[PDB]
């Protein structure tokens, strides 16, 4: 038992200098004794990894599985504490940057199973997946291995 | 003016230095408003009540708030005072601050730096009628209101 | 196998399935509306279709009547068959129910689907309509009605 | 000398944007009711002269964002990057309401205006272009047409169909390259005192604002480019998915010079056309 | 028969994050372009099809209370109206459910 994820919201960082970068706000949010596997839950959270949260919760909505729901009203109730609480601009402009799914606590009977869904919703656009590795990046790796070749066991 | 309910005071506390007052009302103003920036709300326990201080409390943590004064436009008189009493004094105080909030990530969302400018303000003092002693309790027509960095929807009924 | 094999296969046995079948049409024929796993609307659809044409050829017909004595099982709408529905189909030829699907069931998640009659008195189904003759490519496209039909 | 001439106009653009945008007298609000079917009855609190509809558009959901092409605000299409100015209302205008009508004629003038900066730069150092105008045609023509007038060395030149598969993949390019459609409101004095390399849009300068009571005109920017034009554009250069400058037309009357008229078609991401259609909408792009 | 070895944590991984188990992203969800909820294409708008029950279920309620018990399938054709609708010239010899409410502005 332990609640380390609910208290990364509250790491103040120092008031920002008005030059550097605008920092992306984030937030942690996680709901507590799902009645569902986490085997089955690491589906729908690796399912929404990468996208924002707007398609996150369409792809949600008429997903089947009973957890579907699940994740949807905590992404819900992320959205509202970000925008309520930590000072986010705009609703639509977070992702999930961290999504997962881990074990829970009750007990046997043939174990009744339970899980935790854990969520980092980071403002800010998606970013863009990473591109296709183009075979002039292959060639030029494959240069760069051939001259780093130095006579091996010798002076 | 309300000499009747201050006959309480004169007899309990037994000192009412009434020109005194609001250099006493102004030391814990600046005090209080200045220990609001340390996270070091331990004092601003003993400094403010329970009414008004969860408030002056909850709704700031996890903001890096630094207020500061710069000037007073003028002294502060005392204004009418009444009074099973907790003695309320009322003090009316124009005054010149900065403030500036930020997020609990740096960003700012009010007020500028120094931007150093006048307010107005009907502060309310209490005191219990023993051992407590002066503690900050409350805080205007229509004056204007600076706006907020952020743009903000107002969903529908 | 199962080349050509048009019937699906339902209940306990080939009679469950008629009796299956029986029971939504008798539901579609007292309500005119019915939502129902899509599946089994599938089957029934065509058992309706050929029910109106049954009920047009009238009650003085004695197959008809049979028929529709079989396929209504209260037969408060034996009636309805043969003096409201087959009535209103009066003009079309076929295609008299009006078939969708429909967010999946709550409980067990099966493939849903309403279906009913058309010409009913409910609250229209919010069918889908194609996107307005007024869009970008409809109006194109309308450029080229035009001028295909001058040069025609 | 044109590698300059884009610098001179663009250093007196963001001049005029920047002493604009500093007229701001500290972050004002204004509040913006939202009408329409969808989510209705909500009062954005935006910035006086810095949010834009996208400001309010990303209020609502990713979903508005991505699906609107323009803006009405007090009933008249308004720009999505340009900035409002006063406590309005507003409604979104996508390409799939049952009237796209003005969302439709932005979007066609907003690829004249691409066409222009493809075409401008398009030539050899050596010769000298100089677009005349984009001349308004309703979408039911079948093409957008785009008035420029060559160098009178070029007279016995009609393009070839490679030279226009050059332009329509330098086009493509643009779209690729996602640049936004800036805007900027500007007293007309700019292209009366600084524009002198305005030949023939010097006529356009005056279509501006002489006849409209106020003395403002518009100035559309793709980046490095400038051009006039008489409505808002879409927002980004990426709405265009399928585009082409089909061929060239020329006006009899030959007197002041040869007005070359270029034709495109196009369509936006959400609208593709069948591989067939496309074709049969390309065949019409040539009258 | 029964495994003759534990499996690794690295082989349940190579079957259990296979991309043929994965969940797939839907490529086929938009928004109703006039009432604007999430739908799929080829289904109705959730939202839309639940408003819709709901009237048709007040007014089947009307219908049974009307009709009083089972086994009374009428022989006519029926008309719904609401509240300050005279019934039309064309809807004479066809059973009326009378409502309570304006009528919808979906209902044609
Ligand atoms: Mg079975
Ligand atoms: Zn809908």
């Amino acid at each position: 038992i332990s609640r380390k994820w609910e208290k990364k919201n509250k790491i103040v960082y120092p008031p920002q200098l008005p030059g550097e970068p605008r920092r992306p706000a984030e937030i942690y949010h996680c709901r507590r004794q799902i009645k569902y596997s986490k085997d089955k839950m690491w589906y729908l959270a690796k399912l929404i990894r990468g996208m924002s949260i707007d398609q996150a919760l369409a792809q949600l909505e008429f997903n089947d599985k009973k957890g579907a729901k699940i994740i949807k009203e905590v992404l819900l109730e992320a959205q509202d504490m970000a925008v309520r609480d930590h000072n986010v601009e705009f609703r639509s402009n977070l992702y999930i940057a961290e999504s997962t799914s881990g074990r829970g606590q009750c007990l046997k009977r043939m174990e009744k199973v339970y899980c935790h869904y854990f969520v980092k919703l980071v403002e800010g656009p998606p970013p863009p997946p990473e591109p296709p590795k183009t075979a002039v990046a292959h060639a030029k790796e494959y240069i760069q291995q051939l001259r780093s070749r130095t006579i091996v066991h010798t002076l | 003016a309300s000499q009747v309910s201050i006959r309480r005071i004169k007899d309990y506390d037994a000192n009412f230095k009434i020109k005194d007052f609001p250099e006493k009302a102004k030391d814990i103003f600046i005090e209080a408003h200045l220990c609001l920036n340390n996270s070091d709300h331990d004092r601003l326990h003993t400094l403010v009540t329970e009414h008004c201080f969860p408030d002056m409390t909850w709704d700031i943590k996890y903001k890096t708030v630094r207020w500061s004064f710069v000037e007073s436009l003028e002294p502060s008189h005392v204004v009418q005072v009444r009074c099973n009493v907790y003695g309320q004094i009322t003090v009316r105080m124009h005054t010149r601050q900065t403030l500036a909030i930020y997020d609990r990530f740096g960003r700012l969302m009010y007020g500028q730096e120094d931007v150093p400018k006048d307010v107005l303000e009907y502060v309310v003092f209490e005191k219990q009628l023993p051992y407590g002693s002066w503690r900050m309790h409350t805080k205007p027509w229509a004056p204007p209101k600076q706006p907020i960095l952020k743009t903000v929807m107002i969903p529908g009924p | 196998i199962s080349h050509g094999r048009v019937f699906r296969r339902m209940g306990l046995g080939p009679e469950s399935r008629i009796h299956l079948l029986r029971n939504l049409l008798t539901g579609l024929v007292r309500h005119e509306r019915i939502e129902a796993p899509w599946a089994r609307v599938d089957e029934m659809r065509g058992y309706a279709e050929k029910l109106i044409d049954y009920g047009k050829l009238g009650d003085t017909n004695e197959r008809a009547m049979r028929m529709a004595d079989f396929w209504l099982t209260e037969k408060d709408l034996i009636p309805k068959l043969f003096q409201v529905l087959a009535p209103r189909y009066k003009d079309q030829t076929g295609g008299y129910t009006r078939m969708l699907q429909i967010p999946n069931r709550s409980l067990d998640r099966a493939k849903m689907a309403v279906i009913e009659y058309k010409g009913n008195c409910l609250p229209p189904l919010p069918l889908p309509r194609r996107d307005s003759h007024l869009t970008l490519l409809n109006q194109l496209l309308q450029g080229l009605r035009q001028d295909l039909r001058q040069s025609q | 000398s044109p590698t300059e001439l884009t610098e001179m106009r663009n250093d007196l653009f963001n001049k005029e944007k920047a002493r604009q945008l500093s007229l701001t007298p500290r972050t004002e609000k204004i509040e913006v009711k939202h009408v329409g079917k969808t989510d209705p009855g909500t009062v954005f609190v935006m910035n006086k002269n810095i949010s834009t509809p996208y400001s309010c558009a990303m209020h609502l959901s990713e979903w508005y964002c991505r699906k609107s092409i323009l803006a009405l605000v007090d009933g008249q299409p308004w720009d999505m990057y340009k900035p409002l100015t006063k406590s309005c209302e507003i409604k979104f205008l996508t390409f799939k309401d049952c009237d796209p009508g003005e969302v439709n004629k932005a979007y066609w003038r907003s690829c004249a205006m691409m066409m222009g900066c493809v075409i401008e730069r398009a030539f050899k150092d050596e010769y000298m272009v100089n677009l005349v105008r984009a001349p308004e045609v309703p979408v039911i023509s079948g093409a957008f047409c785009y008035d420029v007038v060559l160098d009178s060395k070029l007279d016995e030149w009609m393009p070839t169909k490679e030279n226009l598969r050059s332009f329509t993949k330098d086009a493509h390019a643009l779209i690729y390259k996602d640049l936004p459609f800036e805007t900027l409101e500007v007293e007309a004095k700019v292209a009366l005192e600084i524009f002198q390399h305005s030949k023939y849009k010097v006529d356009f300068i005056e279509e501006k604002a002489s006849q409209n009571p106020e003395r403002i005109v518009k100035l559309h920017r793709i980046g490095d480019f400038i051009d006039v034009s008489e409505g808002p554009l879409i927002p980004r250069t990426s709405i265009c998915f399928q585009y082409e400058v089909s061929a060239v037309h020329n006006l009899q009357p030959t007197q002041p010079s040869l007005i070359r008229r270029f034709q495109g078609v196009s369509l936006p991401v959400h609208l593709r056309a069948h591989f067939t259609i496309w074709d049969k909408l390309l065949e019409r792009s040539r009258k | 028969a029964a495994p003759k070895n534990r499996r690794t944590i690295e082989v349940n991984r190579c079957r259990r994050r296979n991309p043929q188990k994965l969940i797939k992203v839907k490529n086929n969800i938009d928004v109703c372009p006039e009432c604007g909820h999430l739908k799929q294409k080829h289904v109705l708008c959730a939202y839309c099809y639940e408003k819709v029950c709901k009237e048709t279920a007040e007014i089947r309620r009307q219908i049974g209370k009307q009709e009083g018990g089972p086994f009374k399938a009428p022989t006519i054709e029926t008309v719904v109206l609401y509240t300050g609708e005279t019934p039309s010239e064309q809807d004479q010899g066809k059973r009326i459910i009378e409502r309570d409410r304006k009528r919808p502005s979906w209902f044609t």
